[PDB]
């Protein structure tokens, strides 16, 4: 029997004291994973924002580069 | 990338 | 009376939490894999930014060198 059918048999045939402990155990597991899920989504928004700022900082540098390069090209007529 | 931020907020 | 014949509620709770825990784990993993992708993207972009900075300095110093 796989671990899954063995667990299914446990739940449908174990005593209430066991069922109550599993309920408790899964409640801790779900609370912890919900905490980790939330921190992952915050991490994502933070790095998404850092990336956004970096993109603006980049495009800003692109404009400053073009201005200088534009001027230089003009100068090579002298 | 608005899809990522939407997914991320939907988890909060 | 003997509503106490209630392991059917416990059993319902075990299965509810098991499913919620599975979806919360998918959402968590999905979130984490998206976080990694942004880090990868930001890394490529940081590399490109520092390239442009160098080239920017290259032609700020190559002009100014235009000196008369």
């Amino acid at each position: 029997p796989s671990e899954e059918e063995e667990y299914a048999r446990l739940v449908m045939e174990a005593q209430p004291e066991w069922l109550r402990a599993e309920v408790k155990r899964l409640s801790h597991e779900l609370a912890e994973t919900t905490r980790e899920k939330i921190q992952a989504a915050e991490y994502g928004l933070a790095v998404l924002e850092e990336k956004h700022q970096l993109k603006l900082q980049f495009e800003e540098l692109e404009v400053d580069y073009e201005a200088i390069r534009s001027e230089m090209e003009q100068l090579k007529e002298a | 990338e608005g899809v990522l931020a939407n997914f991320f907020n939907s988890l909060l």
